[PDB]
């Protein structure tokens, strides 16, 4: 439920995103050389730390760390607490980022409006 | 459950047998107690009125329109006790009442055990061959002359006889087997 | 005799070592210490003096070997003789050619219980296996009745014979 | 590890061995009910012994016990898997069932039959353990029309009303419609790819897999109280409290929560029946709560919850999310098995009275009991830092995040307010108002076959969601960024939830008549499916085989063509060739005709 | 809203006009009725309560309920319509129709198995 | 209303037998006439089992399989004796 | 009454039907862009075949 939804469903669209389709424009588009993401972890790490293929993000690095101080510290189920932090942080720092990517995505669309307006000098 | 059906019903056991519906289903609305009790005397009022309408006509229009005040103003799930019919408890226990026709196929090895309780059973089904007779007898010297003819039973009217087709209402599986 | 490593087989095991990082005491290891006592050596006292009794008269069994008959392809039409022999060495294989398709049943459910998670890449032997069996057992036993029969698996080969060769003609 | 395996075949020799004894005359000789308890009471132990294993190093173990025939290429066999959900829900499901035996010494005392009642309980038992822990469909098969079977027989014990006898009809016949599904969906699976066993079925995920799961679903909305067939758990608290408690309230209704956590991996390919299950779960959720909200019946409005939960736990594997699914549904064990047997200890205290009308202030009268009921009630609203809240919330937002139905969003979040709402219902009428329960009062809760089994239950609905969330495998990466209001979500509405609904209790004090609204009825008599869906097609199903199949095509159509026919043109054949009047100048001339004839013959064939 | 008797949901005693009526006729049926009843509850009475008795009480009118619906039913047909088109659709009708349900599927499916395009993948049974 | 004054002796009579009918079915004395454990049944099903599940199970093939063990980075395998290599150094601290 | 019953459930029924139509016309989405699996979305992983490369699929941050 959100505001975001009413800009897209009530009024017009033609600004608001599709989630289908988010980085709809061209990825390096505002961008010189933008760095692209980097995984600490290891095609293998994974496949031998067995995480869920969903569970592989680029979180996948402090995950195997979690899953590490969980079987390690068996009997102790209430100590692997700082992992768990770190996990989560990196996803929320990952969540994050999948907000900047739509909101960026959001605002390019309105400066193809803007500038279709403007562009669209009347002679 | 016991008493038999009357033919027709009567103009009062109509109006007095809503007065229970009405009331018992009003418990169903006024969950709690004092505003019930509040909400049925004000109930009895508007049966108190009315109660000395002589015109018939009237009566059966006062009726006809409070049971179809009633149907609509019903609740859906009133309040039925637990062991009548309709109930949650209705008929559970009759899984256990066994309809004591049945000792008579028991095995003289079962029946040895339990020695006194066949003494005494014995007796009672003495009383009742030694007054079959007797009591067909009074059910028919008894048939009023042909005509209506409702299902209520005679009593004795005479000492020794057993009040007639007695068998089944005395001698019924308990109600609670348990 | 359990099984033939090789039949049957079954990876190299992989076990990552004891690192304990807690003062707590496993409760686990206490309990195995005595399943290893209060229940393996009851029990495996008696095995062994099992073993001991059979090694006493030990005795074999042997796997009968048919000799291989002539198949229907050759057979002459209407001996009744020669076609009962090689009906029946058929229907033998197609039974000796239905517990290897057994075994790639089973020999994979083991590769995606023993490979949870990595199924999709790890167990990729096998199924490119179960294909390579499936196309093939579907390819000379599958049309057929229940009345199958080594003459009609003999005519659903030699129908498709046509085709890899009306086909291939055709391509020219 | 031998001691996993063992253990995993143990569980089910032990629960095994109380149906035996009673086979043998021995039973007769020792206690029933205190053997059984004792029974389940080690299974639950032998059943921590593996969990431990899991927990300590996550591992799995497929068993392949028995073989029982080769059916040439589908060999089939009885094979347990022992999967995260096998043995964290096997652990679950003894503890409840470990508390309802002895409950159920104390409840069915005084009834001729205890031991018969205790063995088909432990029957239930294993036919549910068997349907947790299958790995070929044969046996999850085995076990999904086990538990069927043994419901009828259980829903119904007291046969001779027939209103038990009724109910049990309609959980057959609700589970048949499901059962349909399942045979479909083994069908499509015994063909197309070809075993049923689990750990190759799962090779199916890139196919199109949709003919099966469609199936799967089917069979979960009937076995779970979907929208569609969603009236016979209310039917099924016919059933003895206790049983009312064991299966209705846990291992009989997840089943079909746990069937599609099984074949998830396949759920995952196919978008459209991961939404159809989000849209329907949905539906139930709302429209079971909405009933809930007006029955008079304790029982009634714990099981309309029963369905209301599993509606929501429905709507997780609809939004593709099995893990949390599973925690809800071992959580939803713990406190819905409480407030039954909370309530199993009401009615047995008071003069066998189901309905909130006339039971009042047990929070004096039975503190314990109420104890036990607040504590179950705040666990079903999700209350903070309880079972509920370690798995509910984490649901709740999960829809708040995702993307879905508008409809099924807002539709599951009044369903969580309406949950606090009918819990508001339950502890307003059933304990804080004046008493208004016969006036004779006997009240007696102390006897340990009460308390204990009831104490335990409550320190597992305390302590369970903190021990399971943390202990459990961490999987499905959750999204715990949230604006505020949607992170608080779930905490608000529930609290809003009694809020409105205290305002609703308090309302009817007054000596003012409210009565209910027309919407009302339709919800007090289940939304009208029953009364209509119930009266139509069980009358237009049994007309059309009485006077139009079995007497219209029977009997005469069928008779009258074949059967009949042939009888009667024989018989008018023999009428006209047999009178003959016997003369014989008639006869002879017939001589001359033939003569005739046969010279013709003879002469156009020359 | 008055209620409205539907053939199920049928008009309660209550709400029922013919309940209340009592013109001397009507109570003359309605007491009439009780005696056909009590006699024949007379007749059960002393012949299930009778000591000395081993044989069944046969309930004759159970008997002549399935004499009449299934040994008087051929004895009383007379083939109109509304019962041959009646007793046509219902025996040919459906058979007809699962014929082009399962003669196109089956038909659907070979030529897709002749053609190339049915998969029939791991599938080696039938 | 009110009971019929020969119904109210119908109900008053058959309850008088009723009553001694009652009395009757009360059982007399005597009437019925007749003429740690827990090691048992969780030790002995146990062994049982135990031989069962390793010198059956265990010896046939694929009867008892197991998803691999966990292994991750910096742990020694077993077995083999290596040591799985430390895992690329985590940049952030960031909490 | 019956025809009351009928009309109100079915309503219910198609009301209901409907909205989630509605719904699904006007869903619910959080700000959030695409997920980013990491390697070609898990290529060779989601079971893909080692020997084809596949087109790369990259993400850049920010
Ligand atoms: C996997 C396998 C399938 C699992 C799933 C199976 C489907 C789900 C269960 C469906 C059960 C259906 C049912 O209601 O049957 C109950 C029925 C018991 O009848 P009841 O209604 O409870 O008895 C009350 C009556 O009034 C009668 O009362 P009573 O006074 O007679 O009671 C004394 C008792 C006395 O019992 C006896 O009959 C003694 C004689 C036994 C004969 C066989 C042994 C003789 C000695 C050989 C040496 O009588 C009985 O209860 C049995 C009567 C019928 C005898 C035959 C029973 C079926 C064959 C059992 C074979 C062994 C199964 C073990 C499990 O029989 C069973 O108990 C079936 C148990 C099936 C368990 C299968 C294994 C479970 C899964 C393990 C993994
Ligand atoms: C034959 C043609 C038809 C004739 C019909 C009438 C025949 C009557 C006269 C002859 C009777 C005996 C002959 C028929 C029975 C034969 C019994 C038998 O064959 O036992 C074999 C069984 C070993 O099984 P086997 O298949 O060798 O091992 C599996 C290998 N993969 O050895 C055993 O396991 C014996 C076990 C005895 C006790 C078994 C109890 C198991 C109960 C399991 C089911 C429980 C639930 C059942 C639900 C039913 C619901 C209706
Ligand atoms: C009570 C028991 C009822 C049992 C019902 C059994 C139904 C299945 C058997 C009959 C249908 C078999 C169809 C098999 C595939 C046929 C060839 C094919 O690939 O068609 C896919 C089929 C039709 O697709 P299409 O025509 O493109 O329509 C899409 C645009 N609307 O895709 C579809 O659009 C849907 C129809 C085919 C998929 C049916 C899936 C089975 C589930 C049916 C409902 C649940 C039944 C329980
Ligand atoms: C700062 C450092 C703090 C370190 C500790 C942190 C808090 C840890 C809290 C863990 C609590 C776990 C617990 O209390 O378990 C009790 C148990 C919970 O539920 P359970 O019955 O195990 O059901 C789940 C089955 N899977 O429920 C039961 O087992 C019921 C047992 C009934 C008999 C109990 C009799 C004694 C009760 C004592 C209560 C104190
Ligand atoms: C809006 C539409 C939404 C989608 C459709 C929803 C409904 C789909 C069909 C569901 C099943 C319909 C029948 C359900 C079973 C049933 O109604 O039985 C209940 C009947 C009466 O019981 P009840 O009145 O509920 O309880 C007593 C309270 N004093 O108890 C009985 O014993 C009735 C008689 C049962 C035995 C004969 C019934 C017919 C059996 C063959 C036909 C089965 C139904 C049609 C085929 C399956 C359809 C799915
Ligand atoms: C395709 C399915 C074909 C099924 C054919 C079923 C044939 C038998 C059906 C029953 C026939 C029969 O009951 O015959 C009775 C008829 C009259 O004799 P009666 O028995 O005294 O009268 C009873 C009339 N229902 O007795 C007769 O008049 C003769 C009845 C026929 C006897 C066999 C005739 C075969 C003719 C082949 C040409
Ligand atoms: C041959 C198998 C078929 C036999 C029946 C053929 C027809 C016989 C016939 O139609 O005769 C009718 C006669 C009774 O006549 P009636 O009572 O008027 O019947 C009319 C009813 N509406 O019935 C009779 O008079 C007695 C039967 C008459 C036929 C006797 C046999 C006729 C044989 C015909 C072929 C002869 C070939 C000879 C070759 C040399
Ligand atoms: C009771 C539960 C009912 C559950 C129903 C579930 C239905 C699932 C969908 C089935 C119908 C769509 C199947 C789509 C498959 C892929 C598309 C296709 O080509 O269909 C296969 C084939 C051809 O169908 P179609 O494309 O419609 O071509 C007709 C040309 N005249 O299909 C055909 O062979 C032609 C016939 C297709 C439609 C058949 C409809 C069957 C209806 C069953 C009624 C069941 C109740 C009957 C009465 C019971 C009580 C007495
Ligand atoms: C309940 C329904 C019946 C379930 C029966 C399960 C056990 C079946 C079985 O396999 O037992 C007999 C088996 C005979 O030996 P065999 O099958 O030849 O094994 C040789 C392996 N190389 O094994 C033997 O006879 C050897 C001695 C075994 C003694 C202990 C048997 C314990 C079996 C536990 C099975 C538990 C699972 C089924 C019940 C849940
Ligand atoms: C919530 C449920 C709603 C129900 C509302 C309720 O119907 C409201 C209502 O009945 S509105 C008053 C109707 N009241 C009568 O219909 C009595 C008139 N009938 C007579 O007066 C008789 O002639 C007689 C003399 C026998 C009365 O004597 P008696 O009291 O039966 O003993």
């Amino acid at each position: 439920m959100g505001a975001h939804l009413t800009r897209r469903y009530l009024w017009d669209a033609s600004v608001e995103p599709d989630p289908e389709k988010i980085p709809s424009f061209p990825p390096d588009l505002g961008f010189p050389e933008r760095k692209e993401r980097v995984m600490v972890a290891t095609q293998q790490e994974m496949m031998d730390a067995q995480l869920t293929l969903q569970q592989r993000d680029y979180c996948a690095h402090y995950l195997i760390r979690l899953l590490k101080c969980k079987r390690d510290s068996f009997p102790n189920f209430l100590a692997c607490k700082h992992e768990q932090h770190d996990w989560d942080y990196c996803e929320h720092l990952d969540y994050v980022k999948r907000m900047k990517e739509f909101e960026r995505e959001r605002r390019l669309l309105q400066r193809k409006k803007r500038r279709a307006l403007k562009e669209a000098r009347v002679a | 459950a016991f008493c038999a059906p009357p033919a027709y019903l009567t103009h009062q056991q109509k109006v007095l047998r809503l007065y229970k519906r009405a009331l018992r289903h009003l418990e169903s609305w006024c969950i709690h107690r004092d505003k019930y009790r509040y909400f049925a005397c004000l109930m009895r009022a508007r049966f108190e009125e009315h109660k000395n309408e002589k015109d018939m006509m009237r009566a059966t229009q006062l009726l006809r329109e409070a049971e179809e005040e009633f149907w609509q103003n019903q609740h859906p799930q009133p309040y039925i006790f637990p062991d009548s019919p309709g109930g949650t408890s209705f008929e559970r226990y009759e899984c256990y009442k066994v309809p004591e026709w049945c000792l008579d196929y028991w095995h003289p090895s079962e029946k040895a055990m339990y020695p006194d309780y066949f003494s005494k059973r014995e007796q009672w089904k003495k009383l009742r061959m030694e007054s079959w007779d007797r009591e067909v007898k009074q059910l028919q010297e008894e048939t009023s002359p042909d005509g209506i003819m409702t299902e209520a039973l005679p009593p004795a009217r005479r000492e020794g006889d057993l009040p007639p087709l007695w068998w089944h209402i005395v001698t019924r599986p308990r109600e609670r087997p348990t | 005799d359990s099984w033939d490593k090789d039949v049957y087989p079954e990876p190299p095991s992989r076990t990552p070592a004891p690192s304990p990082q807690t003062s707590l005491p496993n409760p686990i290891t206490y309990l195995t210490k005595a399943y290893d006592l209060v229940v393996d050596w009851p029990v495996t006292l008696v095995r062994e003096f099992i073993e001991r009794q059979h090694a006493k008269n030990r005795t074999y069994y042997y796997h009968r070997q048919y000799r291989r008959v002539p198949d229907i392809t050759e057979c002459k039409e209407g001996d009744v003789l020669c076609i009962y022999e090689a009906e029946m060495q058929w229907r033998r294989d197609f039974k000796v050619d239905q517990e290897i398709m057994n075994i790639i049943q089973e020999r994979l459910k083991a590769c995606q219980q023993r490979e949870g998670e990595n199924y999709q890449q790890n167990c990729a032997k096998e199924l490119e296996q179960f294909t390579k069996v499936t196309k093939a057992y579907q390819d000379r036993y599958l049309d057929l009745g229940a009345y199958y029969s080594a003459r009609k698996c003999l005519a659903k080969q030699k129908q498709r014979m046509l085709e890899e060769r009306k086909a291939a003609r055709q391509e020219a | 590890m031998n001691i996993f395996t063992t253990s995993i075949l143990l569980i089910f020799i032990l629960l095994l061995s109380p149906i035996l004894i009673s086979m043998s005359n021995l039973i007769k000789h020792i206690n029933f009910p205190l053997y059984t308890t004792t029974s389940i009471k080690f299974s639950f132990i032998i059943s921590l012994l593996p969990l431990l294993m899991f927990f300590h190093n996550n591992m799995e173990y497929m068993i392949t016990t028995w073989h029982w025939v080769t059916m040439n290429s589908m060999e089939l066999k009885m094979s347990f898997k022992t999967d995260f959900f096998s043995i964290l829900f096997t652990s679950v499901a003894l503890f409840v069932t470990w508390s309802i035996m002895q409950f159920s010494s104390w409840y069915m005392h005084s009834d001729p039959n205890i031991n018969r009642f205790i063995k088909y309980l432990t029957l239930f038992l294993i036919t549910m353990l068997i349907l947790t822990s299958a790995n070929n469909m044969f046996q999850l098969f085995i076990g999904w029309e086990g538990v069927g079977i043994m419901s009828f027989l259980l829903i119904g014990w007291w046969y001779g009303r027939t209103d038990a006898n009724t109910a049990a009809l309609q959980a057959i016949l609700y589970n048949r419609i499901g059962d349909i599904g399942f045979i479909l969906a083994m069908v499509w699976f015994s063909l197309n790819m070809n075993s049923w066993e689990l750990q190759q079925i799962m090779f199916s995920n890139n196919n199109d897999n949709l003919i099966p799961l469609m199936g799967l679903l089917i069979a979960a909305t009937g076995k779970s109280a979907q929208f569609g067939l969603h009236p016979w758990l209310p039917s099924a608290m016919e059933g003895p409290t206790p049983v009312s408690a064991l299966l209705h309230s846990s291992t009989m209704v997840v089943a079909g929560i746990f069937l599609l956590v099984r074949f998830h991996p396949l759920t995952t390919n196919n978008n459209f029946i991961l939404t159809t299950m989000l849209c329907l779960g949905a539906l139930t959720t709302l429209f079971t709560a909405i009933c809930a909200l007006t029955q008079n019946d304790i029982k009634k409005i714990i099981a309309f919850s029963t369905s209301s939960q599993l509606g929501l736990m429905m709507v997780t594997l609809g939004m593709n999310q099995p893990h949390l699914a599973f925690l809800h549904i071992c959580t939803h064990a713990f406190f819905k098995a409480m407030l039954f047997m909370c309530s199993g200890s009401i009615i047995h205290s008071l003069a066998d009275e189901q309905d909130i009308r006339k039971m009042g202030n047990i929070t004096k009268i039975m503190p314990f009991t109420s104890s036990c009921l607040v504590i179950g009630s705040l666990a079903l609203t999700g209350m903070p830092f309880l079972t509920g809240f370690y798995s509910k919330d984490l649901i709740i937002e999960a829809i708040n995040t995702c993307n879905t139905n508008a409809w099924a969003l807002l539709i599951t979040l009044i369903a969580t307010s309406m949950t606090a709402m009918y819990s508001m219902r339950i502890i307003y009428f059933v304990t804080m108002t004046k008493p208004r329960f016969p006036p004779l009062i006997s009240i007696n809760e102390n006897d340990p076959d009460l308390m204990n089994p009831i104490k335990r239950l409550a320190f597992g609905s305390i302590f369970a969601g903190f021990v399971i969330s943390y202990n459990i495998p961490p999987t499905s990466i959750p999204v715990l960024t949230m604006p505020w209001f949607l992170k608080t979500t779930a905490l608000i509405i529930s609290v809003l939830g009694f809020l409105i609904a205290l305002e609703l209790n308090n309302l009817t004090m007054k000596l003012s008549m409210n009565k209910a609204n027309p919407y009302s009825s339709f919800s007090t008599l289940l939304g009208f499916f029953p009364s209509i869906i119930h009266r139509i097609t069980p009358m237009k199903s049994l007309n059309l085989s009485l006077k139009t199949s079995l007497t219209l095509l029977d009997l005469i159509w069928l008779e009258k063509t074949i059967p009949k026919s042939t009888s009667t043109l024989h018989t008018n054949m023999t009428t006209l060739t047999t009178n003959q009047k016997g003369l014989i100048k008639l006869y002879f001339m017939s001589f001359l005709i033939n003569i005739i004839l046969i010279i013709i013959l003879y002469s156009i064939n020359l | 809203s008055k209620y409205k008797p539907a053939p199920l949901a049928t008009l309660p005693s209550t709400l029922d006009p013919a309940e209340y009526d009592v013109s001397p006729e009507t109570r003359r049926a309605q007491v009439e009725r009780l005696s056909i009843r009590a006699r024949l509850k007379r007749e059960y009475l002393l012949q299930y309560n009778d000591p000395k008795r081993v044989s069944h009480i046969e309930d004759p009118a159970l008997i002549r309920w399935t004499y009449a619906r299934s040994a008087n039913i051929y004895p009383n047909f007379r083939p109109t319509p509304k019962n041959s088109l009646l007793g046509a659709v219902a025996g040919f009708g459906p058979l007809i129709f699962w014929y082009y349900v399962f003669k196109t599927d089956r038909d659907r499916k070979e030529r897709l198995i002749q053609e190339g395009k049915l998969d029939r993948k791991f599938n080696i049974s039938y | 209303s009110g009971y019929t004054p020969d119904e109210k002796l119908r109900l008053q009579q058959l309850r008088e037998l009723r009553r001694r009918w009652l009395k009757d079915q009360e059982l007399s004395p005597r009437e019925p006439v007749l003429p740690l454990f827990a090691v048992s049944h969780v030790l002995i099903p146990m062994w049982f089992v135990h031989y069962y599940v390793k010198y059956h199970m265990a010896t046939k093939p694929y009867t008892i399989v197991s998803s691999k063990p966990r292994i991750f980075p910096g742990d020694t395998i077993l077995e083999t004796g290596e040591v799985i290599p430390p895992m690329r150094d985590f940049p952030d601290q960031h909490h | 009454s019956w025809d009351v019953m009928c009309k109100h459930l079915f309503g219910f029924v198609a009301f209901m039907v409907f909205m989630f139509w509605v719904g699904h016309v006007f869903p619910s989405y959080q700000p959030v862009g695409p997920k980013q699996y990491p390697y070609n979305n898990l290529y060779l992983e989601r079971g893909g075949d080692p020997t084809k490369e596949p087109e790369p699929v990259v993400h850049y941050d920010i």
